[PDB]
């Protein structure tokens, strides 16, 4: 049986403050007795704005029963530090809180901040759990943006060293071969291989690059994620389309990986975005009239649920 | 009108083909394409002109939409107490929805919808998801709350207009609290910083003649340096020091972000700043944009992001960008010296058919086939829908018409800036930042001819506005009331 706040020792010194909607407020939701209940106290603990253990406790009893409640985790931060908590414990129980299934943008961010005031001198611990996570969704929003932030954060610290960000690669390398699909590895890796303000460039790596690219739209031709990243890379670099169209064209019917003899099975012809790459590299040739048949082909035959887009591009060759 | 414009139900149905190569996103998307090609397949075509007999009929169920939304003005269960932060939301996906349905409040429900709102309005500026004295303001909810008091409110003392300016000074200093160094915003004291909040902090700042050049200042660089190497936007960039030496999107391109981002951008462009805003890579996003409309196989609604599943909220975030990138696209083309670009014949057979909650039942729009219907993808498919149905565009010669008609003489108390230097440099700059903030505001329309209401015109809904996805008869009166013009 649920017991009243207004009946516990630990509580009767707080009159509790009920929640001012007005007389008959529209969209209102049936609260249950132990939510209403607790936000009447927290009500009550925030006006007189007390940092005490009963009111942590209290913040967490509330964010468990709501945990999109960004007031009260505004509130529970405070207590943190007002308390010189040991923000360590926190950490451990925001570990919980992702087992039971408690997520929102508030708890991700509470997160954060626990990291940032932290301020661990080696955030390797933190990387890996935020890899283990990714298991029961490999393409969880909030977490790809999370581990940007901490890989983007330490290392203007000074902190990330070349061994971890060559694991980090690494890693994400394992996480394209189990999926190649995985749009959100492959925004990672142009972080790691590309944006990060600490990556290389030179003719190796440009190289390296490259075939890496082609290796993986060869292994998954029909993959929009590996042609948005090769059609990115050139267009980043300033890279001439032409000379990679013979890794190209067989898609459309010399140093750099090229199709397998037989193409997998499957891989029914041609591929849109192959076809844009052609019409594209006419372009980069001043071909445009060539570039139109490819664009016209594209609206009205192979990629007919863009009609309009490819039509608008067919015009604008003239 | 429809030349480019293929229906679902005319073109060849196939999956996404494997290469011999499964994955966990290839298992997903073709049970998905089995759940929407059977429904559309159960369905007659909406572009029959005697339905098919012993077929699901997919004419939009405006009534069950309604009796769907009418729970908001009694009570929601207990399960809503995770959307308890959000009830402004609740407020505006069900008002908006219903003025898209074309079904009127009666003038004692506007009322309480108003009163409601004003006590989440908290005195130090900015309104919160639920009562002032229980929540702390937010960037969302004041959007959220703001857009609400535009469709449900008025100029008369019980209308809260009259309440909204008075707090103008207040919610700007919210704002500017809310305000970084590199051009992002948090949502809340402690909060995260994102596109969202950008977004919903331009349309109010706008609405209310509340901007300035100090509250701007890297708003642009910020927004532009969220675009990805894909084309669309991602939820942040992150500024790194030698101001910020250089900054880095933080995430894939999302549309949700994306709508946002593009969203913002436009409404700064509106700025007479010099060299501002910051330009973004309008061709990248606009392509972008189209690649997210699903095969016939999916029904021709939008992915939210590259390999992930179709969903019908994206017909309002993804769908409702393609406007704004168009325009920004017509710019540079304009700037360097006709068919519609995305299906939007598709992407209502998707709100029709698979979008819809399934008939004689709760009512509703949904994710997709298999998720129930719920307020915000009600709205956001409703709003899509919209989108898809009226052809809108950012008309120059509508925007120099309102530059013509402007009085700079009207106008509320200019808002006090939070530091000595951050306001406009004289009384012309200032009015000259109105007069081209309000003209640009007012300047989208439906264009004549450019109707397509798949199904028949029982099926019409009406028109949103693009960026600020509010009716046109709600956005004038309402910019019109905190600017003084006519
Ligand atoms: C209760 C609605 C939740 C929905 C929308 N929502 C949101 C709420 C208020 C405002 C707002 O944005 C802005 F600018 F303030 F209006 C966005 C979310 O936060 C998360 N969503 C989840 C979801 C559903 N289907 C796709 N998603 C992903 C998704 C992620 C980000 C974005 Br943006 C859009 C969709
Ligand atoms: O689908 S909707 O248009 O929103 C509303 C439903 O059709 C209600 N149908 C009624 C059945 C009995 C006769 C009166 C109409
Ligand atoms: O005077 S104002 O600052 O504008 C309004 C109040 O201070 C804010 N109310 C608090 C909100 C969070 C829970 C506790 C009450
Ligand atoms: O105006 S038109 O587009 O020519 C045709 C009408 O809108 C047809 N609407 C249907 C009428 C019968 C009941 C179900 C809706
Ligand atoms: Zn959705």
């Amino acid at each position: 049986t649920y017991i009243p706040m207004s009946q516990r020792r630990s509580w009767a010194d707080v009159k509790p403050i009920m929640q001012d909607d007005g007389p008959n407020p529209v969209v209102p939701i049936m609260y249950s007795e132990e939510y209403k209940d607790a936000m009447d106290y927290f009500r009550a603990i925030a006006a007189k704005e007390e940092k005490s253990e009963r009111a942590l406790e209290l913040t967490e009893i509330i964010v468990r029963m709501n945990p999109a409640h960004y007031t009260v985790w505004q509130y529970r931060f405070s207590l943190l530090t007002s308390l010189n908590k040991s923000l360590e414990d926190e950490l451990r129980l925001m570990n919980e809180f992702a087992v039971q299934n408690l997520k929102s943008y508030q708890v991700w961010h509470h997160r954060l901040l626990l990291l940032d005031r932290i301020s661990p001198q080696d955030p390797v611990s933190e990387i890996e759990y935020i890899h283990g996570s990714l298991l029961p969704d490999p393409k969880n929003y909030h977490t790809w943006a999370y581990l940007h932030w901490l890989y983007s954060h330490f290392s203007t610290l000074g902190r990330i060293s070349e061994a971890q960000w060559g694991s980090e690669l690494d890693w994400c390398n394992e996480m394209l071969r189990v999926d190649g699909r995985n749009n959100s590895a492959w925004g990672w890796r142009w972080y790691l291989r590309v944006s990060r303000p600490g990556a290389e460039t030179s003719s190796r790596s440009l190289q390296d690059e490259l075939i890496y690219i082609l290796k993986s739209i060869h292994l998954i031709p029909h993959n929009v994620s590996a042609w948005n990243y090769l059609r990115g890379f050139l267009k980043h670099f300033s890279l001439p389309l032409v000379p990679i169209l013979p890794a190209i064209l067989p898609y459309t019917a010399f140093g750099f990986p090229m199709p397998s003899d037989p193409l997998p099975e499957d891989t029914p012809l041609p591929v849109p975005l192959a076809l844009e790459y052609l019409a594209d590299s006419f372009i980069e040739q001043n071909r445009v009239d060539d570039a139109a048949k490819v664009f016209e082909k594209l609206s009205s035959e192979y990629d007919q649920m863009r009609a309009g887009y490819w039509e608008f591009r067919r015009r604008e060759c003239a | 009108a429809t030349e480019f414009t293929p229906s679902v139900y005319s073109l060849v149905s196939k999956p996404l083909p494997s290469n011999s190569r499964p994955s966990a996103t290839l298992d997903e998307q073709a049970e998905t394409e089995d759940l929407i090609s059977q429904l559309f397949d159960l369905t007659a075509d909406p572009n029959a002109l005697v339905s098919e007999h012993g077929k699901r009929y997919s004419g939009l169920r405006k009534q069950e939409h309604t009796q769907f939304l009418a729970s908001s003005f009694f009570q929601l269960p207990g399960k809503f107490v995770s959307l308890d932060a959000s009830r402004p939301w609740l407020v505006f996906w069900t008002v908006h929805s219903l003025d898209l349905l074309g079904v009127a409040l009666d003038q004692g429900t506007k009322d309480r919808v108003v009163s409601t709102l004003l006590h989440f309005l908290s005195p130090k500026g900015g309104f919160g998801g639920g009562p002032a004295n229980s929540q702390i303001p937010h960037l969302l909810p004041t959007y959220a709350s703001v857009c609400s008091l535009a469709i449900a409110g008025n100029d008369s003392s019980t209308g809260g207009w009259k309440d909204l300016a008075a707090a103008r000074q207040s919610i700007y200093e919210f704002f500017m609290r809310c305000k970084r160094p590199d051009g992002g915003f948090v949502v809340c004291e402690g909060g995260e910083v994102d596109v969202r909040g950008t977004y919903c902090l331009l349309v109010v700042a706008t609405l209310l003649d509340i901007i300035t050049p100090e509250l701007l200042h890297n708003v642009d660089k910020f927004v532009s340096a969220c675009q990805t190497y894909e084309g669309g936007f991602a939820c942040a960039s992150f500024p790194f020091p030698s101001e910020p030496s250089c900054r880095v999107s933080m995430a894939e391109a999302h549309g949700g972000y994306t709508s946002c981002s593009l969203n913002s951008h436009f409404l700064l462009t509106s700025v007479p700043l010099p060299s501002f805003p910051l330009s973004i890579d309008a061709n990248a996003a606009l392509r972008w944009t189209v690649l997210q409309q699903g095969e016939p196989i999916e029904g021709g609604g939008f992915r939210g992001r590259t390999n992930k599943l179709v969903d019908g909220c994206y017909s309002w975030w993804v769908g409702g960008g393609a406007p704004v990138a168009e325009e920004l696209v017509r710019r540079e083309k304009s700037r360097k010296v006709i068919p519609p670009i995305f299906n939007r014949v598709a992407l209502q057979e998707f709100t029709l058919v698979a979008a819809q909650q399934d008939p004689g039942s709760t009512g509703g729009l949904r994710d997709k086939p298999g998720k129930r219907p719920d307020q915000y993808h009600t709205c956001n498919n409703l709003s899509g829908l919209s989108i898809a149905q009226h052809k809108m565009s950012h008309s120059p010669s509508t925007v120099s018409s309102n530059r013509l008609k402007f009085d700079a003489s009207k106008g509320l108390p200019a808002v006090k800036p939070v530091a000595p230097g951050g306001g406009w440099k004289n009384e012309d700059e200032r009015q000259n930042a109105r007069r081209e903030i309000w003209a640009n505001a007012l300047g989208w329309i439906e264009e004549e001819g450019g109707e397509i209401i798949v199904g028949g015109k029982d099926n019409r809904i009406n028109t949103t506005t693009p960026v600020f996805n509010i009716l046109g008869l709600r956005l004038k009166p309402f910019i019109n009331y905190f600017y003084c013009q006519e």
